[PDB]
């Protein structure tokens, strides 16, 4: 059977200067066949280290590798600005080769509340027949947040999708948009609409709601 | 130095064939074993197969009887065909050495039965047209346009701080983007606030003032 | 240098060669034996301006590089001359790069001849690793 590599956690924040420790592991023993790459946000990936511990000429000297058998571990002394995004592991000692599942190296940075906008259906799309209801939590951290939509005090599942920002470049905070997709004719048949948000920053959910029975 | 590139029809209909090229400059295609990897959403990498400096080949097994991998000596490329895709083939393709050491950039390839499709940019503005704290954010629905991607700014651009666009999502076999923008609760609506969307593929550029 | 079999078992066992590609670890010792009695300094001249290097005798016409070879391919990407280091590593990764072509094993002459389907486990039946 195909070889299976489980990567943990499957994300680790951590604050430049720092050092960490990933984790990959190997359904059946590969000896020394595995390797690790580094990819950024937009590019493609790197290899940072051969199989298991074999440095590659040209790749900082704080990275490296250690491990056999099925327990593999990459490290990296003093994690620097430019060395956040993801990591994977891969092997090549059975065919097909396979890859882990990859751990997200993130920035660590004070906690943040999200700023949360509901929107309305506009107008035009009401007349093409569509509504939409709209809700942002921008700027936020840590990215763990529960987003939770509710119609006439209804729980709401179906025809919300969801969109997540990378972690943002300008100040390492995370943000999202929510959207409640209905037909114009199931968004009048109800009244108060709900966007939820449960995050770290409290034990009371951020809420947004409006009424139609009213503007 | 040796460098890759992909190359293809970045649109392929469910059932047709995925076609890819990846040039080598800088190195023989003879000089090096070669291989096609691909990236599904959600980060999940899959080693599709290689082609050996012999023009030997091995194949994925969950890809075997519809993946094949060939090359062309006196033009430097090899290339990648995979038959009967299904919308689960969509992906970002990439051609790199059999050592890890040399990458393409890589290439999406999205496999969807989907016309061309302008957009409906539709505005985002509080209700009651309101406004409650020091500042006050607005935004951009552009739902249901295909392909990807759109341009969206606001005010042709002079509006640039505190902007969220966010990536597209896929809706019904359409894609839906939204972007916030906030400002000073005097900024707005004292001075209008426009998005503008632009669509190249349906040769579409609207602008909605909020 | 000159390996015991039984000391370059171990190092090949670390290297990751036992089970690579489904090739149990008596196979490259074997194949270590015959090509230059686990002999890292081993060179060979051929007939054309190609030599073979290291303890797994690897071609300078296809494999590595010596500067010194018409129509080299360096398919391995390596100085020839590191095939010749105390240090198997570069013997090794060139070794599992030649392997993983369609053919294998079967790259080396030595190894079909007087390993291909023998119980090539012999070769490390006894040693303590």
């Amino acid at each position: 059977m195909d070889i299976v590599l489980t990567q943990s956690p499957a994300t680790l924040s951590v604050t430049p200067g720092d050092s960490v420790s990933l984790s990959c592991r190997a359904s059946q023993s590969i000896s020394n066949n595995l390797h690790w790459y580094q990819q950024k946000s937009h590019e493609s990936p790197r290899l940072l280290i051969k199989y298991a511990s074999q440095s590659i000429s040209g790749i900082p000297s704080r990275f490296s590798g250690s491990g056999s058998g099925t327990d593999f571990t990459l490290s990296i002394n003093s994690v620097e600005t430019e060395d956040f995004g993801m990591y994977f592991c891969q092997q090549s000692n059975s065919w097909p080769y396979t890859f882990g599942g990859g751990t997200k190296l993130e920035i660590k940075r004070a906690d943040a509340a999200p700023t949360v906008s509901i929107f309305p259906p506009s107008s035009e799309q009401l007349t093409s027949g569509g509504a939409s209801v709209v809700c942002f939590l921008n700027n936020f951290y840590p990215k763990d947040i529960n987003v939770k939509w509710k119609i006439d005090g209804s729980e709401r599942q179906n025809g919300v999708l969801n969109s997540w920002t990378d972690q943002d470049s300008k100040d390492s905070t995370y943000s999202m948009s929510s959207t409640l997709t209905l037909t114009k004719d199931e968004y009048e048949r109800h009244n108060s609409y709900t966007c939820e948000a449960t995050h770290k920053t409290s034990t009371s959910p951020i809420v947004k709601s409006f009424n139609r029975n009213e503007c | 130095a040796v460098q890759l590139q992909e190359s293809g029809p970045s649109l392929v209909k469910p059932s047709q064939t995925l076609s890819l090229t990846c040039s080598v400059t800088g190195d023989s295609v003879t000089s090096d074993i070669w291989s096609w990897i691909r990236k599904f959403p959600g980060n999940k990498l899959e080693y599709m197969g290689y082609i050996s400096y012999s023009g030997s080949t091995y194949y994925h097994p969950s890809l075997k009887s519809r993946i094949s991998i060939t090359r062309d000596t006196s033009k430097n490329q090899y290339y990648l065909q995979l038959n009967s895709v299904t919308t689960e083939d969509t992906a970002t393709y990439y051609c790199a050495s059999w050592g890890g050491d040399v990458w393409g950039a890589g290439t999406t390839v999205t496999v969807s039965s989907a016309k061309t499709t302008a957009p409906s940019v539709y505005p985002l503005a509080p209700v009651c047209g309101d406004t409650t704290g020091s500042s006050v954010t607005l935004g951009c629905l552009v739902k249901g346009y295909f392909p990807e991607p759109v341009t969206l700014t606001w005010n042709s651009g002079s509006l640039s701080s505190g902007v969220h666009t966010f990536p597209a999502v896929l809706q019904s076999d359409l894609y839906t983007l939204s972007s916030s923008v906030t400002v000073t609760s005097s900024t707005w609506p004292s001075q209008s606030i426009t998005c503008n969307v632009a669509h190249p593929a349906s040769s579409t550029k609207v602008d909605k003032k909020i | 240098k000159v390996f015991g079999r039984c000391e370059l078992a171990a190092a090949m066992k670390r290297h990751g060669l036992d089970n690579y590609r489904g090739y149990s670890l008596g196979n490259w010792v074997c194949a270590a034996k015959f090509e230059s009695n686990f002999n890292t300094q081993a060179t060979n001249r051929n007939t054309d301006g190609s030599t073979d290097y290291g303890i797994l005798q690897i071609n300078s016409r296809w494999w590595c590089n010596d500067g010194r070879t018409p129509g080299s391919r360096n398919l391995c990407n390596i100085p020839c001359s590191a095939l010749l280091s105390s240090d198997i590593t570069a013997s090794v990764n060139c070794a599992k790069k030649i392997v993983s072509d369609g053919n294998g094993m079967n790259a080396w002459v030595a190894w079909r001849n007087r390993c291909k389907g023998t119980d090539v486990q012999a070769w490390i039946r006894g040693c303590r690793l």
